[PDB]
């Protein structure tokens, strides 16, 4: 379509043609190599759990703000109702 | 590679009891079981050549299981584990067949033009990590 | 995969006594039992081909239990545990069939 | 050595994402704060009149 080459190799010597070339096991030969690669995957998991708990913290940190934010409006509202009665009391006082 | 030898080539709706080992982009070695709901699609049973083309492939179950194993193992190795584990069922399904549908979910049919075999569904159940220490570190994530 | 072999293919209303093991997005491995109230829907019993199509699948209970097991395990693994545990009955039901209502 | 720097580039790029996510998370939180502080002034001024 640079691009994916094709799905056919022809052998013009005899007429043989190979269509698909499936692969399953790309394993490192050296042992110490595959051990060092085991850290990469064991590191590639812990940062996702950190990104998990960080995003989880961000939500609870957001929930903290918006919870006390509406609470603050309830406070100012309750303090306002007090002034509506306190002024009336202050007149009687 | 070679265990059942029966002369009756089963061609009706059935599945392959298969398992494959694969590695992902984060080097997390994990092996899983597949289903492969398959059948043979003969548009002309009366035709001798097309009906005889059924037996073109000598290991039709091995050919399909090998072909698909490469299609999964290749695509999964260029994808991160955390993304895979979460959204596995999607990418593993569309990796074995189709191009898009609505970019989009690829389709629900792979045809094998060599013999007429066609795989319709590819159910999955157990995406288990091979390494033990991996699954132990993942136990902290859930905990 | 293969325990009962009976020639009488039960087709009336019944359920499958099945259990499946699945993993969720928070890596919380949890396994659960399903029911699967099933039946066969023949719109023409007199028809020979459609009635013979009943026996197209060789393990109809295994096919259904396998198919659904993949539909649950795939969808549940892309969903958080706390959300699942709470709202399980919803997402597990709609994951195996349908689009919306 | 050619493996450990890719895992460093992996975790560095992973850090960069979580470091970005930190900013944009608290960035929208900051707008929520200013918004909530604004709603307080809409009621506090009304209260201040009664006060």
């Amino acid at each position: 379509s640079l691009p994916k080459a094709r799905d056919q190799a022809v052998f013009p010597q005899n007429g043989l043609v190979v269509s698909s070339v499936d692969v399953q096991s790309v394993e490192p030969v050296d042992q110490r190599t595959r051990d060092a690669l085991q850290r990469s995957v064991q590191l590639a998991i812990e940062i996702t759990t950190n990104s998990q708990e960080a995003a989880a913290k961000h939500e609870a940190q957001r929930l903290e703000q918006e919870a006390r934010g509406r609470l603050e409006r309830q406070k100012i509202l309750d303090q306002s109702e007090a002034e509506k009665a306190r002024k009336e009391l202050l007149e009687l006082e | 590679p070679h265990a059942r030898r029966a002369l009756c080539l089963l061609l009706g709706p059935d599945f392959f009891t298969d398992v494959i080992t694969i590695e992902t982009a984060d080097h997390a070695r994990l092996q899983l079981q597949l289903a492969y709901n398959w059948h043979f699609e003969l548009k002309n049973r009366n035709d001798p050549a097309e009906a005889a083309k059924l037996f073109s492939v000598p290991d039709f179950v091995g050919d399909a299981c090998k072909a698909i194993a490469s299609r999964v193992r290749g695509a999964v190795a260029s994808v991160t584990f955390d993304d895979f584990h979460k959204n596995s069922a999607r990418i593993i399904r569309m990796a074995v067949f189709g191009f898009e549908m609505s970019l989009p979910k690829a389709r629900d049919q792979a045809v094998f033009p060599q013999n007429g075999l066609v795989v319709s569904s590819v159910d999955v159940q157990s995406v288990e990590p091979v390494d033990q220490r991996t699954r132990d570190a993942l136990q902290r994530s859930v905990q």
